[PDB]
RNA sequence: UAUAUACAUAAAGACCAGGC
């Protein structure tokens, strides 16, 4: 009777922003992103792309609680590199990876069939 | 003393009429016999039946 | 392998098919909440059950 | 046009079974 709807995990209702950016006062150049209606699929890709960036000192995510679906990503970069720039370059670098993987998987298919 | 209706509520049965608490029966058995004891002493004053 | 992060789990885990029973006891029938409801006749206190 | 349909009733007790 209290079971939440199945669709409630990936669907946003009125008023919920997808992303919420809040600066972090503990630290200089630290920012904390809040992603609604996402899980470890999306959060883990980005964290692991941020740690390749040598100008990123810290990156990590957590699901605060499993029953509510949101991600919280802290990022701390070096001075004169903004933590919002770090998080955008991460997303464009995956897109430039996954667009290279979808093209290389199509070539191996045609090679595989009758070849 | 006869405690009030609150202390011995009736039972309202939607099927048939009402039922009465234990006290209301236990108090009925006293008023019956107390009254039989009213008449004997007042009328015949029969000594051995009163006992 | 870990399900969330993909990495192996250091210690090896013991898996096998095992036979479980579901019990007459479910949470939907044990749940209860009370705010200013029915009240007993004699005591004017909340009902039982 | 105005005004109205406002809540109460399913008793109690007994034994039996189970839960922690």
């Amino acid at each position: 009777m209290n079971a939440p709807p199945a669709f409630e995990s990936f669907l946003l209702f009125e008023g919920e922003k997808k992303i919420t950016i809040n600066k972090d006062t503990k630290v200089p150049n630290a920012c904390l992103f809040t992603i609604n209606k996402e899980d470890h699929t999306l959060g883990n890709i980005i964290k692991s792309q941020l740690l390749k960036d040598p100008q990123v000192l810290f990156a990590g995510y957590k699901v605060p609680h499993p029953l509510e679906h949101k991600i919280i990503i802290r990022v701390q970069t070096t001075p004169d590199y903004s933590p919002q720039e770090a998080f955008t370059n991460a997303i464009t670098d995956l897109i430039s990876e996954l667009s290279l993987l979808e093209e290389r998987f199509r070539v191996a298919i045609k090679d595989k069939q009758e070849g | 003393p006869v405690p009030p209706l609150s202390v011995r509520p009736a039972v309202v049965m939607q099927g048939s009429a009402r039922n009465q608490d234990d006290l209301t029966h236990k108090l009925a058995d006293i008023v019956k016999i107390n009254n039989q004891l009213r008449r004997n002493e007042q009328n015949g004053a029969a000594a051995h039946v009163i006992a | 392998y870990n399900g969330f992060t993909g990495r192996k789990i250091t210690s090896q885990i013991f898996i096998g098919p095992t036979y479980y029973q579901r019990l007459k006891h479910m949470v939907d029938d044990k749940i209860h909440s009370r705010a200013r409801g029915p009240i007993q006749i004699l005591n004017r206190q909340p009902m039982e059950g």
